[PDB]
């Protein structure tokens, strides 16, 4: 009974971060020890003619980005654990997230380490120019 | 292929919207094409779903510098025999709104303690994961008849995990600086540990120099067995699966080869007693 959601390649990293006190630190240290990034994300087939904004309601990837489902790029959604927001809300779930193509191999790691510029709506260091 | 970890146990026939699906596999078939997914303007995302997510299938085989291993070798466990705590869980099956996963019902320890918990699972919502009570039924069988009245005698998990930390602290504070959960078929026991175990780097107690064995979510502090009053989580425990030592058959048949003073199987504490008893006879004779 039921429908599987994950693949065996993610079993180690997801189990490790699902038990950790600081899951963000756990995933960063997991990558630092040579661990494979979380795969099985929701990669979007899009026109790549989007605005390039970081977090959008529709895929807005440009020629230098890949579009992903927001929930699939959130470490806390992938591990089914609490989000750091005091209300428990998620900044990515229900939205699409644009990831630079050079960082598309680890979408979960990119959203965990980078911040969206509140002025122009693009990633600081990956689109922002404020 | 796929794994059973984080399996969606809801009865909803449709998948998830690409923005709400945690994985590519959980996306609804309507959005999938060419190995990717497409956004379809006009098909809205669901805002009222509750999908029970299975916690069966954890694999604690990570190798991260600075993080200790949970599962230890037999020789390491023998060195820390003073920290051995037998551990077993009798579970219940999710029903009604979900099906396909088991939930911890009666947690037993080699100290003779049984803790009955309210059937609680991890439910994915459009906003986050909801740790809440779920509909469950006892498993069919005459050896599981004693679990039927326990379905309406459980405690909230916030109280259960505090009692676990209190029981382990009173038992091991004068015996060892750690805990070694002695297991038989670690699958569901490891699933139950998700409810009361946290891991991380080796920390020291906030009041002394001993290593940290407990964690408090209310204060974000760490403590040893001596100073863990009020703490709710076991921190960096160790464990080993006796069934993986080359035994054939169930737990009681192998336990009875060495011991004749323990019985009453399928009760959580009694299985935990037989597990620790079998581990002692197998390792030190
Ligand atoms: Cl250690
Ligand atoms: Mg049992
Ligand atoms: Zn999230
Ligand atoms: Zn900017
Ligand atoms: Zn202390
Ligand atoms: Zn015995």
């Amino acid at each position: 009974a039921g429908n599987a959601t994950e693949v065996p390649a993610n079993s180690t990293v997801l189990s490790f971060c699902a038990f950790a006190v600081d899951a963000a630190k756990a995933y960063k240290d997991y990558l630092a020890s040579g661990g494979q990034p979380i795969t099985n994300c929701v990669k979007m087939l899009c026109t790549h003619t989007g605005t390039g904004q970081a977090i959008t309601v529709t895929p807005e990837a440009n020629m230098d980005q890949e579009s992903f489902g927001g929930a699939s790029c959130c470490l806390y959604c992938r591990c089914h654990i609490d989000h750091p927001n005091p209300k428990g809300f998620c900044d990515l779930k229900g939205k699409y997230v644009q990831i630079p193509t050079t960082c598309a191999n680890d979408p979960v790691g990119f959203t965990l380490k980078n911040t969206v510029c509140t002025v122009c709506g693009m990633w600081k260091g990956y689109g922002c120019s404020c | 292929n796929v794994t059973g970890l984080f399996k969606d146990c809801s009865k909803v026939i449709t998948g998830l919207h690409p923005t709400q699906a945690p994985t590519h596999l959980s996306v609804d078939t309507k959005f999938k094409t060419e190995g990717l997914c497409v956004d379809i303007p006009g098909i809205p995302k669901d805002m009222t779903y509750r999908r029970l997510i299975s916690m069966m299938g954890f694999k604690m085989n990570y190798q991260v510098n600075g993080y200790p291993n949970m599962f230890i070798t037999r020789e390491e466990a023998i060195r820390h025999v003073r920290a051995w705590i037998g551990f077993d869980v009798e579970g219940c099956h999710a029903t009604r709104e979900a099906v396909g996963t088991n939930l911890p019902l009666q947690l037993g320890f080699s100290t003779g303690v049984n803790l009955v918990a309210v059937p609680t699972g991890y439910v994915d919502t459009p906003n986050n994961t909801d740790f809440s009570r779920v509909s469950a039924k006892p498993p069919p069988g005459d050896q599981f008849k004693h679990l039927i009245p326990l379905m309406y005698k459980g405690l909230p998990w916030n109280v259960v995990r505090i009692k676990i930390v209190q029981m382990l602290s009173d038992t091991l504070k004068n015996l060892s600086d750690r805990v070694v959960f002695v297991l038989w078929a670690h699958g569901f026991q490891l699933t139950s540990m998700k409810y009361f175990v946290k891991i991380g780097p080796e920390r020291t107690c906030c009041l002394c120099d001993r290593r940290a064995t407990c964690f408090s979510t209310a204060s974000d502090t760490y403590a040893c067995w001596h100073h863990s009053i009020g703490f709710d989580y076991v921190y960096n425990p160790f464990m080993i699966d006796v069934q993986q030592w080359g035994f054939t058959g169930n737990l009681q048949s192998n336990h009875d080869l060495y011991c004749q003073v323990h019985g009453n199987a399928h009760v959580a504490s009694c299985d935990a007693i037989m597990t620790r008893c079998l581990a002692v006879h197998e390792c030190f004779v």
